[PDB]
């Protein structure tokens, strides 16, 4: 006789909408961050900036040309996954 | 439509990978998306040429028939270069159906065009009668104007 196969359906484990991972150059070096989307992008300027042996107020940091706040967020950018941010000199 | 599709693809890869100092991406609309056919970008002057400091302005424009027909680009009017109308459209051999212009070229690879082009106009295409005259007859002329107008927008 046949076998009575008795199953249960594994539903798929959700994916985190948390964190998003970011690239910032300055043209020299691009160095990738693990961010919350939530989080102000100010601990990833400074970051970048040690990183880089350089002072915070010596860099601009852009997105898509427009200049980032460090109080501003990913979220309130509208930035995604593996998006860019570019460190420039501040004129 | 294969348009909309293709820019959705262009603009996945540039935010993700794109030349340095350059930027480039979609006209916000009134209810906050992005209009797909016609973007806003920048080209960074070559460091160690005249144009150097200045980020130059270009507005992107897609047909509907995109991508077997290139897009328009163009510089604000009256900028000044030999390939450049005084319309601001940019003569340029990879946006030109008839000459180079291929589906499979990316956004890239124009604005890099674009970059090329202002350190080497083409003498094949002048577009800009003045210019290209001071360029070809006049050098000290045409050199000072580049390196106003490279301050002009730096």
């Amino acid at each position: 006789d046949p076998l009575v196969p008795r199953g249960s359906e594994v539903k798929p484990e959700v994916k985190p909408e948390t964190h998003i991972n970011l690239k910032v150059s300055d043209g020299s070096s691009e160095i990738f961050f693990k961010i919350k989307k939530t989080t102000p992008l100010r601990r990833l300027m400074e970051a970048f900036a040690k990183r880089q042996g350089k002072e915070m107020d010596s860099l601009r940091f852009l997105y898509d040309g427009i200049r980032i706040q460090a109080d501003q967020t990913p979220e309130d950018l509208d930035m995604e996954d593996n998006d860019i941010i570019e460190a420039h000199r501040e004129q | 439509s294969l348009c909309l599709q293709r820019l959705q693809e262009e603009r996945k890869k540039w935010r993700k990978d794109h030349p340095f100092g350059f930027y480039a991406k979609p006209v916000k609309k009134a209810d906050g998306s992005m209009d797909l056919q016609k973007w806003e970008a920048g080209i960074p002057g070559k460091e160690g040429t005249n144009w150097a400091g200045g980020v130059y302005p270009i507005t992107v424009e897609y047909p509907n028939e995109y991508p077997s027909k290139p897009p328009k680009v163009k510089f604000p009017a009256g900028f000044y270069h030999p390939n450049v109308y005084p319309s601001g459209t940019i003569c340029l051999s990879i946006l030109n159906e008839d000459q180079d212009w291929r589906p499979a070229i990316t956004l890239k690879q124009i604005v890099l065009g674009v970059q090329d082009l202002l350190d080497s106009p083409n003498p094949n295409s002048p577009a800009q009668e003045p210019a290209w005259r001071s360029f070809s007859r006049n050098k000290a002329e045409y050199d000072k104007k580049v390196l106003l107008q490279a301050k002009q927008y730096s």
